[PDB]
RNA sequence: CGCGGGGUGGAGCAGCCUGGUAGCUCGUCGGGCUCAUAACCCGAAGGUCGUCGGUUCAAAUCCGGCCCCCGCAACCA
RNA sequence: AGGCAAGGAGGUAAAAAUGU
RNA sequence: CCGAGGGUAGGGCCCGUGACUGGGGCGAAGUCGUAACAAGGUAGCUGUACCGGAAGGUGCGGCUGGAUCACCUCCUUU
RNA sequence: GGCGACACACGUGCUACAAUGCCCACUACAAAGCGAUGCCACCCGGCAACGGGGAGCUAAUCGCAAAAAGGUGGGCCCAGUUCGGAUUGGGGUCUGCAACCCGACCCCAUGAAGCCGGAAUCGCUAGUAAUCGCGGAUCAGCCAUGCCGCGGUGAAUACG
RNA sequence: AGCUAGUUGGUGGGGUAAUGGCCCACCAAGGCGACGACGGGUAGCCGGUCUGAGAGGAUGGCCGGCCACAGGGGCACUGAGACACGGGCCCCACUCCUACGGGAGGCAGCAGUUAGGAAUCUUCCGCAAUGGGCGCAAGCCUGACGGAGCGACGCCGCUUGGAGGAAGAAGCCCUUCGGGGUGUAAACUCCUGAACCCGGGACGAAACCCCCGACGAGGGGACUGACGGUACCGGGGUAAUAGCGCCGGCCAACUCCGUGCCAGCAGCCGCGGUAAUACGGAGGGCGCGAGCGUUACCCGGAUUCACUGGGCGUAAAGGGCGUGUAGGCGGCCUGGGGCGUCCCAUGUGAAAGACCACGGCUCAACCGUGGGGGAGCGUGGGAUACGCUCAGGCUAGACGGUGGGAGAGGGUGGUGGAAUUCCCGGAGUAGCGGUGAAAUGCGCAGAUACCGGGAGGAACGCCGAUGGCGAAGGCAGCCACCUGGUCCACCCGUGACGCUGAGGCGCGAAAGCGUGGGGAGCAAACCGGAUUAGAUACCCGGGUAGUCCACGCCCUAAACGAUGCGCGCUAGGUCUCUGGGUCUCCUGGGGGCCGAAGCUAACGCGUUAAGCGCGCCGCCUGGGGAGUACGGCCGCAAGGCUGAAACUCAAAGGAAUUGACGGGGGCCCGCACAAGCGGUGGAGCAUGUGGUUUAAUUCGAAGCAACGCGAAGAACCUUACCAGGCCUUGACAUGCUAGGGAACCCGGGUGAAAGCCUGGGGUGCCCCGCGAGGGGAGCCCUAGCACAGGUGCUGCAUGGC
C-alpha cells in the first residue's frame, strides 16, 4: 500500500497493479489506492493521479 | 498527514534476536519484535536483552515496535 | 545389628598408613595482560583436617567413642 | 692453508579465540 | 455387422487438497566455534571414504589457482 | 553549602621500611630566578610559627638566603628502634570578613602500617639515571609531595 | 525413443462425383523413425499487424482469404452443393413446462440480460444506397449492410483568443533587505467572434418501372432518403474548459519551509538517523496538452541465443581421453553432365495495407485512382568460375615398403640387493622410543642398540632431470617373452584412400564395493596419551578396513597446459632430448625458456599460439538456488551420468592498481628487548579518576596520545552545581516610545547578605524673560519595546589552537 496512510481494514476489496517493490520481500506489487475499498490519500496535493485524490478547490 | 497516534511504551528487552531487531517484553502487555531506531545505530548504543526501554507502537500493526529510548 | 573404607580452604580431591613440616583443580574477589571480552597469568582472600578426648616434647597423622557418608551381608527362628 | 660456491645433513622459525 | 456412450478390473497423466516431511533464499546487535582470505597460524583446493555440535578432521591420490626456498654447525668437492 | 562526600578500585607522585643510615652541633661551596605595599637586613619579645621596632633596595649595587647532600666531632648499634612518620588530643602563629565543613604553619603529646613488595610493569645511552637542595609562576593564604626551572654529587652497562 | 496391426503394401469387392486402407474379405510382413517418429504442452493459419538500420523477433484485433465449430458427442437424409449455425434423428449435460405417461429448447446473428472479470456499446432507425434470396414484374424479405447512439479507446483536426499594455500593481514566494521572481502574465484599451440563434439547405439517386424503338441498342418520363433538418453556406452573435507528469544521476527542470532511517519515495543506483536540488507542501521551472502519467504486454536498446554479429587459458564456458558410425567438409589438372548457383524471359505472387505520384472530404486522419516493388515458387532458354556428380589422370595430403633409432608405453613369467617388520640363535643391561615440552607405549620373562641366519610381504634408493614414453588416466630394480605407438632416411610403392566426429564401443588415477587370497610397513574408522576453555583436530602410541594380487564392478577428479582435435601460414635466439647429414655447422621429430609481428581485460600468449585462417565437434549465455529436486538410465551398493524450475539477490567474477595487512621474506632502525641502575604494584599518605553516595558532589577528558589532566592556586570568591532569599531590559551593549525626576552625596528601616521599602540634603550646563516660568545637552529613574544574557545543546555544522 502506497501513500501517507491507508484506511484499509480486512475484507475489503483491493486492486493490484503489481510493478516490483525493491525493498520487501515477496511483495511485487503496488495496490492502486483511489478505487474500490482503498479511498484516495487523503491531504494529498501534488501528485495526484498515482495516489487516487480528487481535485482540491482553489479560490 | 505524519501520523503521531504512535503508542510511547516501557518495555524490558526479553529477547536478543537478529539485525539489531529484539524481542522487547512491555509493560503495555507483551513481547513484540521492536527492532532499534537509526539513531541508536549511528550512536553504537548496544542493547542486550533486559533493558526497560520505550518502543514506539503504531495501532496498524503493534506486532514491530521501534526501541526509541536508549535503555 | 555385623563388618570394611572415608570425613579436610566454598566443591572435588592429594597428604594420613610412614607423628612435627597441609598441596592442586575447580569456585570467590582484586589486579594484570589485551584496543576490548572471554581465554590467559598472577595473586589476594580463604582449611586444623567431622568432633570429644587421650598418646607424645609435638597429631590431618598413633588410639578409642559419638556423629555422619558409602557399600556389603543380616543365617538357624 | 684459506677463497667462493654446489649438495647432503642436523639445529632453529613455537603457541595465541574472537569484534565495538 | 458397424456403432456414440455406458458399465466392470487394470494403468498412465495432469489439476485440487494433502496429515507427514524435505526445506531454500536474504536479513545490521541471536547462540557455539573459527573452516576459508596472509606459510589464515596444520597450505589450500580437489574426488572419494569413514566419523564428528558445526565449520569440518583424517585417510588414499591428484593439482598449483602454494607461500617459504632462510640462518648458524658439520661433512663432500669446486 | 557542593566541587574536598567514601564499603571500594585504578592511575600518577612523595615519604619511607634504615646503619652506604638517623639525630644533633659546627663548618663549606651553587646557579638561576624574583622583590614594591614587595622582599624583608639588623635589634628585642617569644621554645617557636611569628610579633613589634626598623635600616636597605627601586635592584650585578640591599633583600629572599639558610642551599642541601657534603666535610669534622659527638651520639645512636640492628630493634619496629633515636628507623618511620600517619592518625588522634591539646595549646597556639599567620592570612583574610571569615579557616566548622575545608587553610597552611609552630609547639607538645600520640607514634599506626611498613623489615625492600605477587603477576605485571616503567624510566633511562653521560653529566644520563640515582639522589640532593634552591628559585619560580599562579597566589591574601595555601592544601605544591604538582608543574616549570636551576644547579650539586655522580654512576652502571650496551655481547648482541 | 522407439511408434505401428487397418498398421504398410497387394488382390478382389463395396462405397464415393472421383483417387485412395474410405471400408471390408483374403494374402504378403511390412511402414514410419534422431534429416526427430510417437508422446506431451502450446496454438486456428495466413495476406498481414507492431517493432526493427536491416537481418530478424513477436503478434495474427479490426479489414480480406482459407479452415474448423455451432451445449458436448455420434449419425445420416435432402439436395448441385451440408454431415447442414436460426433443418432432422440419438445419448448425455443443463434450463423450461408436466394431468409424472412425456415434451420444448440453444444468441459463438444483432441488441440486451446474467456470470466471470481491470475491462468493452444502443433490447436504436432505415431498405435510401450497395449486395443477397425469391420472383415476369411490381414487390416481398434481408440486425448482410447503411447510418446514428454510448466510451478522449485509438488516430487525426480545431477551440480555450488575438493586438497593445510597467524599467514592472496587487496576490504569493524567495532574499545577502537593496533587491529578485512570478511576468506582458494580469488588470485595462482595441479587434476578432467557438458556442449560440435564426434563414436556406444537399451530394449521395438513377436506375430497375412506363412508353416510342422488335421486350435489342438508343431516347424521353416518373417515383425514389435512415443519415437529418445533419453536413454545409448567409446573417447575426459572447472572450468563451486546463489539465496531467516530473523536477539528484540517467533525464529537460531548483529553492524554502515542514519532517528527522520516522512518515515516506522508488524504474535502477539508491534517498531519508536535524541546513534533504531525491520524502510532504509551497513557489519557481520543465515536459507534454484535452490529455498526461501508472500498470500489463511485445519489440527495441540486448551484437544478452550473436546469419548479418559473441565466445570458451584465468571471467559462465572444452567434454577425461581413444577408436569409430551417421552426418558435415575436402588437394591439383582435364573434360562432360548442369542438380545446386547465377541470369533473362515469362506465369504467379488476389484486393486491402506498406512505398511513390496525383486527386477527393476546407487541411489531415480517412478514402480514391494510377504506378512501382516484392522474397518465394513454377515454366522455357541460357552460363559453367564455384559447390555437386560422372570419367580419366597427377603426387604436395594420407597410407605402405625397406634400412634403422630412442624410450619408466602395456601385459606375462621370473629374479636382485638395501630397508622394514616378525621368528630363532648369540653377545650384552637399564632404558628405549617419543617431543615444542611431555605423557600413554614397550622393557628385566631382559627391551633398545649390535652381529649371524631365517621367514615373509611391499616398494623400487643412487641414475633421475628443468628429462623420456603414452591418446589420457598414467609409468621407473633388472632380465626374458609377447606387444602397441612413434620418429627419421630413401623418396621407392598406392593414387585423395583424408580431416572431424552426434551417438556407439573401449580404456579410464585415487578412493569405493563384491568373491577368493595375501598381509611387512603405512594406516581412515577406532582405542589411548598429551594439547587445549573445549579437541570429535593439528602432535605422539597402538590399531581395523584399506593399501597388494587375482577375477568382477564401479567411472569420478584441479581426469590441468584449467588451452577439443586437424592442416596451412606468420622474426629470431636460447637451453634440452632424440634421428639423419657433405658432424666447430645444417636438417627433421619432441621437451622447455626468452621474445618480432599480431592478440589479449590484463596477466600473459607468442612455430608446442591464446597470432592469422579454414574444417568439425563439445559446451556457454548473471550468481545463488544446484550438480540439487523431478523424471530417465546405469550400478550389487556408495553414487554417477542426464539436468531444471520456483524464488531470491544487484550483484557472483576476472585481471591488474594504489594502499593497508600478514604468527610471509630480505634490508634497516628506536632504551623496543636484551646488558645495567633505579623504581611502580605491596605501606601510609599526597593527589587526579572510575564507582558509589548525595540536595548537589558542576562540566569535560577515555588505550598509547583520559587519569599532579583544563585548573599555573575551589574556605567566600573562583563556580559553571544544589538550598534559600531576591532581580527583571536585567551585571554589561547599542538604541526607541516617552513620562516626570534627573550631576551629585548622606543616611534609616527590614534582612544571612543581596535586595526591597524609604527620608533627606541635590542640580549646576545652553539659555530666553524683569520675573513667574520654559525647553534642550550631559547624566540618571519608570512602564512597554528592539534587544541584552546563557559555562544551554551540538567539536559527525565549524574557525582558531
Ligand atoms: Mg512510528
Ligand atoms: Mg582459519
Ligand atoms: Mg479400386
Ligand atoms: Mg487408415
Ligand atoms: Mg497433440
Ligand atoms: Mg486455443
Ligand atoms: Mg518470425
Ligand atoms: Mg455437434
Ligand atoms: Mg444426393
Ligand atoms: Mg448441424
Ligand atoms: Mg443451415
Ligand atoms: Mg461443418
Ligand atoms: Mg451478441
Ligand atoms: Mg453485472
Ligand atoms: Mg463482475
Ligand atoms: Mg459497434
Ligand atoms: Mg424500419
Ligand atoms: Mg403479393
Ligand atoms: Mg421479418
Ligand atoms: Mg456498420
Ligand atoms: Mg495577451
Ligand atoms: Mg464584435
Ligand atoms: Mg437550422
Ligand atoms: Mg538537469
Ligand atoms: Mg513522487
Ligand atoms: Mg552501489
Ligand atoms: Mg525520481
Ligand atoms: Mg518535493
Ligand atoms: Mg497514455
Ligand atoms: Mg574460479
Ligand atoms: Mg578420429
Ligand atoms: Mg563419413
Ligand atoms: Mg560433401
Ligand atoms: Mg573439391
Ligand atoms: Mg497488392
Ligand atoms: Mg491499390
Ligand atoms: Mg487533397
Ligand atoms: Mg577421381
Ligand atoms: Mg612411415
Ligand atoms: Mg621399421
Ligand atoms: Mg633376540
Ligand atoms: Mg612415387
Ligand atoms: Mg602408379
Ligand atoms: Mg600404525
Ligand atoms: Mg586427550
Ligand atoms: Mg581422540
Ligand atoms: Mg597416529
Ligand atoms: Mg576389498
Ligand atoms: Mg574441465
Ligand atoms: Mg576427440
Ligand atoms: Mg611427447
Ligand atoms: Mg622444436
Ligand atoms: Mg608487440
Ligand atoms: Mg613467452
Ligand atoms: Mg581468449
Ligand atoms: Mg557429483
Ligand atoms: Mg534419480
Amino acid at each position: 500500500i502506497p501513500g501517507e496512510g491507508h484506511n484499509l481494514q480486512e475484507h475489503s476489496v483491493v486492486l493490484i497493479r503489481g510493478g516490483r517493490v525493491k525493498d520487501l520481500p515477496g511483495v511485487r506489487y503496488h495496490i492502486v489506492r483511489g478505487v474500490y475499498d482503498a479511498a484516495g490519500v487523503k491531504d494529498r496535493k501534488k501528485s495526484r493521479s498515482k495516489y487516487g485524490t480528487k481535485k482540491p478547490k482553489e479560490a | 498527514a505524519k501520523e503521531k497516534d504512535t503508542i510511547r511504551t516501557e518495555g524490558v528487552v526479553t529477547e536478543a534476536l537478529p539485525n539489531a531487531t529484539f524481542r522487547v517484553k512491555l509493560d503495555s502487555g507483551p513481547e513484540i519484535l521492536a527492532y532499534i531506531s537509526g539513531k541508536m545505530r549511528m550512536h553504537y548504543i548496544r542493547i542486550l536483552p533486559g533493558d526497560r526501554v520505550v518502543v514506539e507502537i503504531t495501532p496498524y500493526d503493534p506486532t514491530r515496535g521501534r526501541i526509541v529510548y536508549r535503555k
